[PDB]
């Protein structure tokens, strides 16, 4: 998940160096940030939808 | 008047928050489960996590 | 609402009421989020007493 | 990556999915004994 600034128009995205065998292909979406709770922790303090 | 960078006088340490360490964009350090919070270097928590 | 002022008057004779909006809750499809899963604080266990 | 969007006036995510193999393979040797082995790659854990 990257984050896109309100109003932001470009998106580039880094990856380091590394190894791509066995690689199938890429898959992509656009989310808000206000639907997509946190899930880095057990629990989201800023999670105020349902 | 002090200058930390040259003489030690370190003072804000209790700002840190965590810290997260990834080698080559995927691999977590020091990853292997060892930390109760495996994903990173939790300096403090706030009330939440007491 | 024809005033803002209490009580019972002529006035509040022209009050108009309209229906609340529809408000479904339930739990969610194939029940997401009541398990954890890609957490490694909440990590589910499955291992051999032995 | 280059991603180019309409704009929107609210923080949004540009989700994307690297695709590839998740696998693992169960071994059963004994009684009460599950040992497993993992390997995601590309992208190895």
């Amino acid at each position: 998940l990257y984050p896109i600034p309100a109003n932001a128009t470009n998106v580039p995205i880094s990856i380091p160096s590394r190894n791509w065998a066995a690689f199938r292909g890429w898959a992509f979406t656009r989310l808000k940030t206000k639907e997509t709770p946190s899930l880095g922790s057990g629990y989201d303090p800023y999670y105020t939808y349902s | 008047g002090s200058i930390p960078y040259l003489d030690g006088t370190f003072y804000l340490n209790h700002t840190f928050k965590k810290v997260a360490i990834t080698f080559d964009s995927s691999v977590s350090w020091p990853g292997n489960d060892r930390l109760l919070t495996p994903n990173e270097f939790e300096i403090k928590r706030s009330v939440d996590g007491e | 609402m024809p005033t803002i002022k209490e009580g019972n008057s002529r006035e509040l004779m022209g009050q108009q009421s309209m229906p609340n909006r529809p408000n479904y809750i339930a739990f969610r499809d194939n029940f997401i989020g009541l398990m954890y899963y890609n957490s490694t604080g909440n990590m589910g266990v499955l291992a051999g007493q032995a | 990556m280059t991603f180019e969007v309409d704009p929107m006036d609210e923080p949004t995510l540009l989700y994307v999915l690297f695709e590839v193999f998740d696998v693992v393979r169960v071994h059963r040797p004994h009684r009460g004994v599950i040992e497993t082995v993992y390997l995601r790659t590309p992208f190895s854990a």
